[PDB]
């Protein structure tokens, strides 16, 4: 047997009325403690506050729906309690004036869409917000906060890199997915000044569906071609596919396609006064893979 | 990754013009998505393709430029001039063997409402305070506007010409209002000419009064005075809270119900509650909204004082009536 302890703090934070404030508090114990929230010192019984345990069992999040700001401005308190000993902290919560706001406030320049996906299909939400300081894109799926320590399964973290005065991106990708990812997701953008929440977007996931896209294969692959130093050639590259591939020619690492009128699906790379021996490579690009087979000329 | 590419929705910004005007949209994943020049990915051997589709969720398809019309310029499109058939999301794709990056951008291409100037879903929107100035700008022209050249702009007001009172300065790309009035109200539609094609951007402005100096107003239960209003046990008892709000920001009002000390949240249950802020009336940005009080079964412990707060950032009041 263990006495609580904390593995998650609550931080002190600043929301906006009407929005929304989340307070975590995760404790480990043998046996495992219990959480409990004390608004001014007094237990939070109300229909505003909405106590969510996570499936670990290990930890809660107190999530106040709406801010009335003189109401819930005030200091509120996480006691994990086990059978053999009781641990606390402490946070403040600022609800400020909808009034007056510092002009570098994170503010959701774009939140989240409700998106609708196949299973075992990548689904890929997107946020953008801004500030004077560059914000943190965190994001809370069905009122409790998505950890991704680091990029190890397939709820990844996208992060845009931007070089300044643009918003920032922040995505959250779900990879391979299962049934349960579907409800409601919050994106929250914290900054030093305040945090704020974007609207909810809920995620459903449907039924299987047929396989529309097929990756790009080689049609015609060029064919080689011992035309001695006289005579010229023409070699014809065709790939196909769903989407159909852009094909380019390359001699090495040359591009030898302009850029701008990419063919899609056949290229002929005609060869006129050819003299000496080369290895061209056809390459067929997609928005699904890339291929490259290669014409060899002697 | 080399099986999925990783996909950025679409992007925030969304471009929306009348048929037959010139419009480039260029690929957003260098101006936020990623640090690095086009001719910089470019060099490192990542290659730049176009797909369309017509929807958001329907089929992607590759692109086959004309030159002319559709034209590809470095990491951007040109439409010269944009027809109907060209709304869709286009594509922005950058990938080499191992990596893959996209994005969408959205365009849409509309003809302007029947009898205007202008498509009444493809607005700008700017606020205004009467007394001060305000300055609307013809926005996302750069592409158009030579540093060495006027861009001889026109503006109408209600899609129609019309004589500007001198207050109205007229300079550049900009138009500035010294002092703006309630009159001033309207649509505001900037054009200008490009290479005999016509591109034009319009603003709606809504004007409202000043930022209040002075903290809400309350009508009812006056302050200074305590009003009563008791009732039987078994009916139930409503208490309504007028206040007049000034223009502090286009915000929801700070009208809230106290008794004696408890924000009516803690020993509420079914019994008492707030009234959900009803907004009576507003004009100019100024509105007079009510929040009541209501006790469904009245007990002897609601008996007392219950006093209505208003609050903005001038100052507050509080007046209290009794049961
Ligand atoms: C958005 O709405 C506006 C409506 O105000 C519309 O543009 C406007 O009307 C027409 C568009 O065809 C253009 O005005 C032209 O003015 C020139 C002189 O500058 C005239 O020569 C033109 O008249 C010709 O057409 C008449 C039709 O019967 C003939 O009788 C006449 O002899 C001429 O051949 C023409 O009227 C101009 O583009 C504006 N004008 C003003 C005053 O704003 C625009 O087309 C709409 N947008 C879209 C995408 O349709
Ligand atoms: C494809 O492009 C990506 C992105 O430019 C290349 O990835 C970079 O490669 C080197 C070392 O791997 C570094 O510049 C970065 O650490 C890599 N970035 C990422 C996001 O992986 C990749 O090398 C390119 N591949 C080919 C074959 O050219
Ligand atoms: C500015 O343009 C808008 C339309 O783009 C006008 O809005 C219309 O106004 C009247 C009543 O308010 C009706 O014709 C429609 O119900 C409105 N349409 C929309 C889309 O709101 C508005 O009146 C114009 N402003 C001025 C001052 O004329
Ligand atoms: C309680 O009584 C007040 C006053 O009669 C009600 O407020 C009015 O409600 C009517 C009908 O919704 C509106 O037409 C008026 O504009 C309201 N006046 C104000 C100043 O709010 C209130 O709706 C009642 N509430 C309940 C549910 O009992
Ligand atoms: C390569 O393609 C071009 C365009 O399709 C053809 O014109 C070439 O073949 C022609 O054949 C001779 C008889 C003459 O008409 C001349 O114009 C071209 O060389 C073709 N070259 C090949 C297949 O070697
Ligand atoms: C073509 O490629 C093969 C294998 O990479 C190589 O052995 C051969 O020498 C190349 N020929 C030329 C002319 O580069
Ligand atoms: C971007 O391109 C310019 C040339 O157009 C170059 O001078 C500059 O160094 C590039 N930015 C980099 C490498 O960060
Ligand atoms: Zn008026
Ligand atoms: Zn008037
Ligand atoms: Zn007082």
């Amino acid at each position: 047997e263990t006495p609580p302890r904390f593995t998650r703090t609550p931080v002190d934070q600043t929301g906006v009325s009407g929005g929304v404030a989340s307070f975590i508090c995760q404790a480990t114990g043998d046996p495992r403690p219990k959480i409990v929230w004390n608004k001014k010192g007094k237990k939070v019984s109300n229909q505003r506050f909405e106590v969510i345990e996570f499936d670990d069992g290990s930890g809660s999040v107190l999530r106040i729906q709406p801010l009335r700001t003189p109401r819930d401005e005030a200091i509120y308190e996480c006691v994990a309690s086990n059978n053999v000993g009781e641990i606390s902290v402490s946070t403040r919560l600022t609800v400020l004036r909808e009034d007056q706001i510092p002009r570098g406030f994170p503010t959701i320049d774009m939140g989240p869409q409700l998106k609708v996906v196949e299973r075992t299909r990548t689904a890929t939400m997107l946020c953008a917000a801004s500030g004077n300081p560059d914000p943190e894109i965190t994001w809370f799926k069905d009122f409790l906060p998505v950890d991704t320590s680091n990029n190890n399964g397939r709820i990844k973290q996208l992060r845009s890199e931007s070089i300044g005065g643009t918003p920032i991106r922040g995505a959250l990708q779900i990879e391979q997915s299962e049934e349960s990812d579907q409800g409601k997701y919050e994106c929250v953008a914290t900054n030093s000044a305040g945090t704020r929440y974007s609207a909810p977007a809920n995620l459903y996931v449907r039924e299987l569906r047929e396989v529309r896209r097929v990756p790009p294969r080689f049609s015609i692959p060029p064919t080689n071609h011992e035309i001695m130093p006289g005579g010229s050639v023409n070699i014809t590259c065709v790939a196909v596919g769903s989407p159909m591939p852009y094909v380019k020619w390359m001699l090495g690492a040359e591009d030898l396609t302009p850029e701008d009128d990419m063919p899609i699906g056949r290229n002929v790379l005609e060869l006129n006064d050819v003299r000496q021996s080369a290895n061209y490579t056809c390459v067929a690009m997609s928005t699904l893979g890339v291929i490259e087979a290669i014409a060899q000329i002697t | 990754s080399a099986d999925g590419c990783t996909d950025w929705s679409i992007d925030i910004k969304k471009y929306q013009v009348l048929v037959g005007e010139p419009v480039r949209i260029k690929c957003a994943l260098f101006y936020g998505y990623i640090r690095t020049n086009y001719s910089l990915a470019q060099s490192a051997g990542l290659s730049l393709m176009w797909y369309k589709s017509s929807g958001p969720g329907d089929f992607e398809e590759p692109i086959a430029f004309d030159g002319s019309r559709m034209s590809k310029e470095e990491d951007s499109i040109w439409f010269r001039p944009t027809l109907l058939q060209d709304s869709g999301l286009y594509a922005c794709v950058i990938r080499n063997s191992t990596y893959c990056m996209k994005v969408s951008i959205s365009l849409t291409v509309g003809e302007n409402d029947t009898g205007l100037c202008y498509n009444s879903k493809m607005k700008y929107f700017e606020k205004a305070e009467l007394s001060k100035s305000k300055e609307i700008s013809c926005r996302d022209i750069e592409d158009f506007l030579l540093p060495t050249r006027e861009p001889e702009i026109l503006w109408y007001k209600e899609c129609r010409t019309k004589t500007w009172r001198p207050s109205i300065v007229f300079k550049r790309d900009t138009l500035l209002i010294r002092e703006v009035r309630e009159d001033d109200i309207g649509n505001y539609t900037c054009e200008l000419k490009y290479g005999g094609f016509v591109v034009r951007r319009t603003t709606e402005l809504t004007v409202t009064a000043p930022l209040t100096d002075k903290p809400p107003k309350l009508l009812y239960p006056m302050e200074s005075k305590l009003t009563i209003q008791e009732t039987q046990l078994g009916d139930s008892a409503n208490l309504t809270c007028r206040a007049f709000f000034g223009y502090s920001g286009d915000v929801s009002p700070l009208i809230y119900w106290m008794k004696g000390e408890k924000f009516i949240e803690d020993l509420d249950e079914n019994r008492v509650w707030e009234s959900d802020i009803r907004i009576l009336k507003e004009h100019l940005g100024e509105q007079e909204v009510s929040i009541s009080l209501i006790v469904d079964s009245v007990e002897e412990g609601d008996l007392g004082n219950y006093s209505c707060y208003v609050e903005n950032g001038n100052g507050r009041r509080h007046a209290s009536v009794l049961l």
